[PDB]
RNA sequence: ACCAAAGCUAGCUCAACAUACUAAACAAAUACAAAAAUACACCAAAAUAAAAUAAAACAUUCACCUAACAUUAAAGUAUAGGAGAUAGAAAUUUUUAUCCUGACGCUAUAGAGAUAGUACCGUAAGGGAAAGAUGAAAGAAUAAAAUAAAAGUAAAAAAAAGCAAAGAUUACCCCUUCUACCUUUUGCAUAAUGGUUUAACCAGAAAAAAUCUAACAAAGAGAACUUUAGCUAGAUACCCCGAAACCAGACGAGCUACCCAUGAGCAGUUUAAAAGAACCAACUCAUCUAUGUGGCAAAAUAGUGAGAAGACUUGUAGGUAGAGGUGAAAAGCCUAACGAGCCUGGUGAUAGCUGGUUGUCCGAGAAAGAAUUUUAGUUCAACCUUAAAAAUACCCCAAAAACCCUAAAUUCCAAUGUAUUUUUAAGAGAUAGUCUAAAAAGGUACAGCUUUUUAGAAACGGAUACAACCUUGACUAGAGAGUAAAAUCUUAAUACU
RNA sequence: AACAAACUCCUAGCCCAAUACCGGACUAAUCUAUUGAAACAUAGAAGCAAUAAUGUUAAUAUGAGUAACAAGAAGCCUUUCUC
RNA sequence: GUUUACCAAAAACAUCACCUCUAGCAUUACUAGUAUUAGAGGCAAUGCCUGCCCAGUGACACCAGUUUAACGGCCGCGGUAUUCUGACCGUGCAAAGGUAGCAUAAUCACUUGUUCUCCAAAUAAGGACUUGUAUGAAUGGCCACACGAGGGUUUUACUGUCUCUUACUUCCAAUCAGUGAAAUUAACCUUCCCGUGAAGAGGCGGGAAUAAAAAAAUAAGACGAGAAGACCCUAUGGAGCUUUAAUU
RNA sequence: UCGGAGUACAAAAAACCCUCCGAGUGAUUUUAAUCUAGACAAACCAGUCAAAAUAACCAUAACAUCACUUAUUGAUCCAAAAUUUUGAUCAACGGAACAAGUUACCCUAGGGAUAACAGCGCAAUCCUGUUCUAGAGUUCCUAUCGACAAUAGGGUUUACGACCUCGAUGUUGGAUCAGGACACCCAAAUGGUGCAACCGCUAUUAAAGGUUCGUUUGUUCAACGAUUAAAGUCCUACGUGAUCUGAGUUCAGACCGGAGCAAUCCAGGUCGGUUUCUAUCUAUUAUAAAUUUCUCCCAGUACGAAAGGACAAGAGAAAUGGGACCAACCUCACAAACGCGUCUCAGAGAUAAUUAAUGAUUUAAUCUUAACCUAAUUAACUCAUAAUAAAUCCAGCCCUAGAACAGGGCACA
């Protein structure tokens, strides 16, 4: 006969995980990039508008599980946490960029 | 060679031709970069601590006054007429370590290589130079063998007139009764005690010009030099005098 | 080549027949 | 190509008419030739076959 | 021992100088059908060159390509271009005379085509060769000297068995071991291509950026330019043969198509008939079959056939010429090939397509990701080669990478084992893949089938033969030794009174 | 057990395969600059090397002494016969 | 009568006849002519005929319009007389809806349509039946005399065509004497079988056969010799022809 | 061309004329600024995020939102608008500024990289045998058959793949000559039967020989007439064109129907249409020792209610095939050749399926991949037997011997 399957070729958008737990990475890098929400940014990692992971200060790149308290604005998160049973908690994944320069130090500029 | 194809027989593309595909050299965006290019004005720099470098080593003296002739005569500085190069600029590279004492002309000057200059009491002035009268200036020997009259120095475009004509750029064609304000600027600026330079033994060296039709010293439009015979040949008649003096 | 799942007893590679054959089941003497 | 090739199968071709001629040599004692070899060895006596 | 071999002149090439440039011969005859002494004439003419090609097609465009007055620079600059390919000035500058001219040019398949535009092939324009060797004397031919060396033959036919040889051997064979050589391919002893053999001849060429060596150095160069270690000079580089075609100008209607002139043929027989009537010769066509197929013949011979007073055959001579002529249209014929002649010039047309590519040895050594009138090709990335700089590369434990279920396992990383990797400067090839094991898909849970991902291989040993399976770190010599993969696989069965 | 490799030992070394592309060291034969003087050395230059293009020219073979070609007879020699 | 000189001589072209079209006229064609003339074409004597259609295109008029012996065209669906058939009727679209004739034809396929005659036996041939849903009227329909190196069938007569080959002559042929060519050729010391293999082996593997040469024969193989496959595809390779391709 | 899910199971990437969904934009207002660290992605061109800083406004205010949110899009040049800006089903979507058909009149360069013919691979299709019994067979599975299903093998058909050949592997049918297989049509032997006999159906064993002549079609095939013991199936480059044929396919001419405005096209028909080769090599160029049918007879017997009607055994005559020969007839103008004419044609061993005797494992029985002995029994095949036979005159002539070379005669002829 004849195809009637059109248009199935699309290469891949090489969605995934850039930085690895115990890289040092610098302000600016993108630690991961996703289509859905895999990893939820965590401390020092800013959240772009393509829900891509970029650390924010200076330092090492960690992986942590911890427990997730949704926006209350977001109705659709806040119901689904409303129907949970009491002994439940949700769990999610996290993205952590430990500090390792300190914000500055004090230096002798001038002795009066 | 190869093994067939275009590379055994030697009939590949010719170069920039990616197979088809529009070349990476057609898919730009044409800007001007080079737009007009062949009309830009160029100048040589020269930088004080080479200024400070031919002194010492004798290649110019600070004695008789230095113009651009007596620059290319050191092997200080090449002045190409042809690729649009208009004379020399003084730039302020070396201003700290310049302790000479010179009546130097150039065709383009900084402020802080104006202050240096006039720090130690020297005298700095900008003059124009026409490509057809450069080329004669840089190269005067072998003008003077083409067996032609000098020309007269023609005048700075409308672009380049408030240049020369402001006293802030110490223009050749500036009023000169305001040199001594705006020098005295400059010596209140930087901090440096402007020089009494009328009372120099060397003032009627340092107060030496060139007239705006004039291309060398003591030199005159329509005059023909004879170097075979050493003598300097001059016009008569009143239409020839006019015009080289007009 | 042919897939995983035959219908004719799928001729093993000669290396995995030396296998076949040094692993068979000796009973009790 | 064939003199090189030739010269490397001359030292296989000697030593195989080396074992039939001990071979021929043992079978007159009533002797197989793998029993003459394996027990000479056993001897500590290192003799090449040629 | 024949056939053969050897020789060094003939002359030529590229310049320079240079008179200033259709030679030599012209007694007679020469543009009547040239070389024929002699009668009322006509005579003469111009209209931009086009295209093959390049732009990977091709329409605007495409250097030189008829007419420039040169050289050093301005400059491959200003400008002109489906603004693509490529095309490209000027203003302004530089240049001292005569002699010193000859040859790191050839030596009879070279150099001009040349002993010669002659033989010879073409109606014509046109194409166009091979060919010489003794010595001081051949007025020294019972004459003399020289290599006796190419393929091919003779002296001298052959004796089982094999890519014609090697290992050898007292011995030519007999024995043992080896699937011609190039090209082209995933893979060729292949029954895929080319070559009978010999001699002669026949195919890599350019200096912008770069690397190596040297001069001088913030300056270099014997002017004109380049310069934040650069500038000047040297050395290192990129083939040959071949289309069908396209354009312009010549020469061809003595064959053939048609026509205009001028001539010449048709006997007998049958009919009031010279009626595109009838029988049958000369004569003209060529239906059918058989010989012939490098033939007698680049279209014929033998037999047999159709017309044979007409729209008929035929001699001489003239006319129409290729964007055309001519045609009772067969897309026929126009000098033995006409879907549009031949010759010369443009022309060394251009081919991603086929074939060819000439001494020895040594080092390292690649199977395809992306665009493309693109998949028969190119240009990038990866990989790789040469040189250079630098510090980290592989293996890599714990930790770590998603939400309903989910295997083999990947990513990332210290130690450790080991020397690799990155960067900079120059680069080409390749971009047409075959099988085995594994995870899948299409198919017939078919293919030596097809499309992807991971891994392997392309022995001179083993599976008798064998590209892909297994053993193997590919040097040379030895008549030493130890080993690896591996050589014949199992059963072949049932009495129940 | 044995027999069995480009593997690995043993004795000497010049001390490890290859197609496209790339790198290197040498070198046959010519001419020229200086040497050399029974045929060479160090250099500078190129018409610088042919077992392969249904290659060009010339000469040789094989096919093969094979395919195929021709003169009517006798005599007294040029005259009679047969067509 | 004519044509593809050199594979087609025919059913193709021409042709008398009929018809359409364009032109009122002078010094080189047509023509030393003047519409009963001369060109540009179609179709093919004669005989009986040549039906309907200017919507489209083209031409003329160059405006309405006029022209098909100009290029071309010349219909569905549903119901209806016991059954069958469909005179008729409903409804729709068109410029008109294939009229006369002939017909399983040289006429897509179905197809060896069906039937009769011919033969012992008929995918042949002739005569009928006939929607041929793709026949058809000067791109001509239909009928006939004469004619045909066209194509098909039947009867009669003859015969080596054949059942079934044979005898005898000449040119070839084979031996002797003379002259003496061509395609071809990697090297050959050039076997058979099974198996293997770039998938059909004189050469590999496993086995068999095996003194060496000459002459005369038959053509199974050497993927025999000959022509760089005419078929097929590819090439940003050509050319001829046509037009509603692009540019002009 | 662009996006999402699976193939691609766990970092990334990953193909098919693979399996399924979409996009070539709408709705709304929150109308979404300037400038710069660092990164993801990637051949290139493109695509994405983004802290700090500045301005905007709660006076220390930057993600426009929703529809699977992911895709909702286009490079230069060029053109138009104010200079800010815009412009393509350029969808062949990395895009030539603007270009269709046909070629069987075809040409050139190449490809077995790529088709038709042939081989090969494979077995969907096809063919052959077995396993399983529901049932058909009046009762009765398997005398003859056997649905739904199982399993093994053959390589004939149409396909599938595109692996060897396009600097050529010549292509249907006949003519000649046939080589081979057995899954046998006839001939021979035998088991079973819903086998009385006759005529049949079915199964086992055997390949030495044989398998007709005609009308139509180019035909293989098929139909029909006559006959035969029977008119087998298939392989062999669907054998065989360096042996022949060219009717058909399959060039150039020409009509008819149809498609196209035309040129031209049609596995639609019709008429016509060049079939080349001198043999180099391999291979090859005569032994025999028959086969079938019909008649008569057995016999109108056996067998059967009758109707019908045998086998074996005996005798004879023909046909084909093998090998020979002219007294006659016939071809016959040589003294010969020739057919249409005449002549001759064979014994023993040995077997397959099957049938029977004796007899043990199993003191019965039982033909025995139990022993000994023995019996009935297909065709091949083997052999008896027959043919051949003398080593060494050979110039010449003759010959029923012969291409040459050889061979037989030449004393009385
Ligand atoms: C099929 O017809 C083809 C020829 C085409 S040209 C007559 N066969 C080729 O072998
Ligand atoms: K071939
Ligand atoms: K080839
Ligand atoms: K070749
Ligand atoms: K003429
Ligand atoms: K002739
Ligand atoms: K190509
Ligand atoms: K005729
Ligand atoms: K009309
Ligand atoms: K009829
Ligand atoms: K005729
Ligand atoms: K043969
Ligand atoms: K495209
Ligand atoms: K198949
Ligand atoms: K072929
Ligand atoms: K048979
Ligand atoms: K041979
Ligand atoms: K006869
Ligand atoms: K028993
Ligand atoms: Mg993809
Ligand atoms: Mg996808
Ligand atoms: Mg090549
Ligand atoms: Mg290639
Ligand atoms: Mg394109
Ligand atoms: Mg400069
Ligand atoms: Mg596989
Ligand atoms: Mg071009
Ligand atoms: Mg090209
Ligand atoms: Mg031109
Ligand atoms: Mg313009
Ligand atoms: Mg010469
Ligand atoms: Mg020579
Ligand atoms: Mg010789
Ligand atoms: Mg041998
Ligand atoms: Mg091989
Ligand atoms: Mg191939
Ligand atoms: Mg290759
Ligand atoms: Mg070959
Ligand atoms: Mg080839
Ligand atoms: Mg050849
Ligand atoms: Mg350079
Ligand atoms: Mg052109
Ligand atoms: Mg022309
Ligand atoms: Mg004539
Ligand atoms: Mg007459
Ligand atoms: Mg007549
Ligand atoms: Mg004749
Ligand atoms: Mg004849
Ligand atoms: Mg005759
Ligand atoms: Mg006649
Ligand atoms: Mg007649
Ligand atoms: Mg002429
Ligand atoms: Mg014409
Ligand atoms: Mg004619
Ligand atoms: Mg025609
Ligand atoms: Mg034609
Ligand atoms: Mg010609
Ligand atoms: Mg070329
Ligand atoms: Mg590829
Ligand atoms: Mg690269
Ligand atoms: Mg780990
Ligand atoms: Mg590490
Ligand atoms: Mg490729
Ligand atoms: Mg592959
Ligand atoms: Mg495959
Ligand atoms: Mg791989
Ligand atoms: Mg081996
Ligand atoms: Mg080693
Ligand atoms: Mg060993
Ligand atoms: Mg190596
Ligand atoms: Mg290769
Ligand atoms: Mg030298
Ligand atoms: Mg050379
Ligand atoms: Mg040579
Ligand atoms: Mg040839
Ligand atoms: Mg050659
Ligand atoms: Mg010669
Ligand atoms: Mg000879
Ligand atoms: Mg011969
Ligand atoms: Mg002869
Ligand atoms: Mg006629
Ligand atoms: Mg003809
Ligand atoms: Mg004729
Ligand atoms: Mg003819
Ligand atoms: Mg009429
Ligand atoms: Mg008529
Ligand atoms: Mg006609
Ligand atoms: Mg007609
Ligand atoms: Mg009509
Ligand atoms: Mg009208
Ligand atoms: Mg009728
Ligand atoms: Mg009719
Ligand atoms: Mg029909
Ligand atoms: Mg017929
Ligand atoms: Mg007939
Ligand atoms: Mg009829
Ligand atoms: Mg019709
Ligand atoms: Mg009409
Ligand atoms: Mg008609
Ligand atoms: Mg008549
Ligand atoms: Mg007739
Ligand atoms: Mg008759
Ligand atoms: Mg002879
Ligand atoms: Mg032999
Ligand atoms: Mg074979
Ligand atoms: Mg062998
Ligand atoms: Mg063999
Ligand atoms: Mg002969
Ligand atoms: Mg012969
Ligand atoms: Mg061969
Ligand atoms: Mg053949
Ligand atoms: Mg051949
Ligand atoms: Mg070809
Ligand atoms: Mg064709
Ligand atoms: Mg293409
Ligand atoms: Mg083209
Ligand atoms: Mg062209
Ligand atoms: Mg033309
Ligand atoms: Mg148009
Ligand atoms: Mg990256
Ligand atoms: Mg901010
Ligand atoms: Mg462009
Ligand atoms: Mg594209
Ligand atoms: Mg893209
Ligand atoms: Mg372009
Ligand atoms: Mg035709
Ligand atoms: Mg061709
Ligand atoms: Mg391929
Ligand atoms: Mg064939
Ligand atoms: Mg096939
Ligand atoms: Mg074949
Ligand atoms: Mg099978
Ligand atoms: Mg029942
Ligand atoms: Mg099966
Ligand atoms: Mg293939
Ligand atoms: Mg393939
Ligand atoms: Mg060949
Ligand atoms: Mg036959
Ligand atoms: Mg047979
Ligand atoms: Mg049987
Ligand atoms: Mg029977
Ligand atoms: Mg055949
Ligand atoms: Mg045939
Ligand atoms: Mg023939
Ligand atoms: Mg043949
Ligand atoms: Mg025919
Ligand atoms: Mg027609
Ligand atoms: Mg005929
Ligand atoms: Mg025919
Ligand atoms: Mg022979
Ligand atoms: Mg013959
Ligand atoms: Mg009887
Ligand atoms: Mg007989
Ligand atoms: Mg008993
Ligand atoms: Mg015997
Ligand atoms: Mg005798």
């Amino acid at each position: 006969g004849s195809s009637k399957n059109l248009g199935g070729k699309s290469p891949g958008k090489r969605f995934g995980i850039k930085k690895m737990e115990g890289h040092y990475v610098h302000a600016g890098n993108i630690l991961a990039t996703q289509r859905h929400f895999r990893w939820h940014p965590g401390a020092h990692v800013g959240l772009g508008k393509n829900k891509c992971l970029y650390a924010l200060e200076e330092g090492v790149v960690r992986y942590t599980k911890e427990v997730y308290v949704p926006n209350p604005s977001n109705s659709e998160a806040v119901d689904l946490v409303t129907r949970l049973p009491q002994g439940a908690v949700l769990y999610k994944t996290f993205v952590h960029v430990v500090p390792a320069k300190p914000e500055g130090t004090f230096k002798l500029v001038a002795m009066l | 060679r190869g093994h067939k194809g275009e590379r055994q027989r030697g009939t590949r593309p010719r170069l920039g031709f990616e197979g088809g595909q529009t070349p990476f050299y057609l898919r730009i965006p044409k800007y001007g970069f080079n737009e007009g290019h062949s009309f830009r004005h160029q100048y040589q720099p020269l930088s004080l601590n080479r200024l400070q470098y031919l002194i010492d080593l004798g290649r110019v003296d600070p004695t008789q006054p230095i113009d651009l002739t007596q620059l290319v005569n050191g092997r200080g500085v090449t002045i190409q007429p042809s690729k649009r190069d208009y004379g020399v600029q003084l730039v302020e590279e070396g201003a700290d370590t310049f302790k000479a004492k010179v009546n130097i002309e150039v065709q383009m000057a900084s402020e802080l290589a104006i202050a240096a200059i006039e720090k130690n009491g020297g005298v700095v002035t900008t003059a124009f130079y026409d490509p057809r009268s450069l080329e004669i200036l840089c190269k005067p020997v072998p003008f003077f063998l083409r067996g032609q009259p000098i020309p007269k120095r023609m005048l700075p475009p409308e672009a380049l007139v408030p240049y020369y004509t402001d006293a802030k750029n110490r223009g050749y064609l500036a009023d000169p009764a305001r040199f001594p304000e705006a020098r005295l600027e400059l010596a209140r600026k930087y901090g440096y005690v402007l020089p009494d330079i009328t009372k120099d033994e060397l003032f009627k060296m340092l107060s030496t010009r060139k007239d705006p039709r004039q291309i060398f010293f003591g030199l005159a439009p329509g005059w023909v030099v004879n170097m075979a015979d050493k003598k300097i040949l001059k016009p008569t008649d009143e239409n020839l005098l006019k015009y080289y003096s007009s | 080549g042919s897939k995983a799942v035959t219908r004719h007893r799928r001729v093993m590679h000669f290396e995995r027949q030396k296998l076949m054959a040094v692993t068979e089941y000796i009973p009790p003497k | 190509v064939k003199c090189t090739r030739a010269r490397r199968l001359k030292k296989r071709s000697l030593r195989t008419l080396w074992i039939n001629r001990i071979t021929a040599a043992s079978q007159e004692h009533g002797l197989k030739y793998p029993a003459f070899i394996i027990n000479l060895i056993k001897c500590q006596v290192e003799l090449n076959r040629k």
